């Protein structure tokens, strides 16, 4: 479909993930268990 | 902010993973397709698993390389975790060789020099990854390596190590003979691994633990005679007794027979 055509168009533009993902503050390791 | 799980539209699911489904999942705002591991935090308690599950998160959290599975981020609610991870499209590596039986020079070799290539990255950050085997390995999107689960991984800054971990064909002698080991562990496993994809068996398989624990620490290696020489050399290489003569993971990537089968290719970066 065009899940597969979307899975071809992340391999070749890829985003800024360390940016887009790597910036977001997560939970401590503490508060997960 | 972070993430919750209404960031993102579920897709599909991908299969069970270690402690926890796996599921195809966009996010919404980025439309950005990912894996995503969901474990459940009493199941994960009641099994003893909490410091286990916390070292594999805090390791291979701060990964970053083409040939090891990418964790973007990761959040939790109420009654689970979960994991935002990379999606690997091809799947399964250990699948492509139990349905290929074994594989050829070219797709060995590319996959060794991905695999020194990670392994290089985790070693220069004191990281051990104890268990390379098929299994923990998935493929990009162009078949490219993924090292994927870190379960028996250990930042390892300086005192060497003494769990006997892995699995059984994988163990170098080290392990069975109870001395401690160093990071040299994983350059054995990468000789049984390169073997097994070759010859679509591990090199010392046999029908007991004992006689296998003794077919590693004699290392006794056979070679079957449809192997190249190169290959051969290169096995043979790093399956060594004494963990210091173990070829280099540099040495595997620089090694001529990597060179000449390798086809690896560089997935595109941003920018
Ligand atoms: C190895 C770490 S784990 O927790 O055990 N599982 C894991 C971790 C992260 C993941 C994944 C699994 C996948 C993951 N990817 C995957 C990708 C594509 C498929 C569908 N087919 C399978 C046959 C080859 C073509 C693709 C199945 C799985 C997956 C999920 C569950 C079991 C095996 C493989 C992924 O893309 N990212």
């Amino acid at each position: 479909n065009l899940l597969t055509q979307a899975i071809r168009q992340q391999y070749y533009k890829p985003i800024d993930v360390d940016r887009m993902y790597g910036t977001i503050d997560s939970p401590k390791l503490e508060e997960l268990f | 902010r972070k993430f919750t799980i209404d960031d993102f539209d579920i897709v599909r699911p991908l299969g069970k993973g270690k402690f926890g489904n796996v599921y195809l999942a966009r996010e919404k705002q980025n439309k950005f397709i990912m894996a995503l591991k969901v474990l459940f935090k009493s199941q994960l308690e009641k099994e003893g698993v909490e410091h286990q599950l916390r070292r594999e998160i805090e390791i291979q959290s701060h990964l970053r390389h083409p040939n090891i599975l990418r964790m973007y981020n990761y959040f939790h609610d109420r009654k689970r975790i979960y994991l935002m991870l990379e999606f690997a499209p091809r799947g399964e590596l250990y699948k492509e060789l139990q349905k290929h039986g074994r594989f050829d020079e070219q797709r060995s070799a590319t996959f060794m020099e991905e695999l020194a290539d990670a392994l290089h990255y985790c070693h220069e950050r004191k990281v051990i990854h104890r268990d390379i085997k098929p299994e923990n390995l998935l493929m990009g999107y162009k078949g490219e390596l993924k090292i994927a689960d870190f379960g028996w991984s250990v930042h390892a800054p300086s005192l060497r190590r003494r769990t006997m971990c892995g699995t059984l064909d994988y163990l170098p002698p080290e392990m069975i003979e109870g001395k401690t080991h160093d990071e040299k562990v994983d350059l054995w496993c990468a000789g049984v691994l390169c073997y097994e994809f070759l010859v679509g068996m591990p090199p010392f398989d046999s029908p007991s633990h004992t006689e296998t624990h003794r077919r590693i620490v004699n290392v006794d290696l056979k070679f079957p005679p449809f192997l190249s020489d190169g290959s051969k050399d290169l096995i043979s290489k790093l399956l060594r007794y004494h963990p210091p003569q173990r070829l280099p993971l540099k040495g595997v990537m620089e090694h001529p027979w990597v060179k000449a089968n390798s086809r690896r290719v560089l997935p595109p970066v941003y920018q």
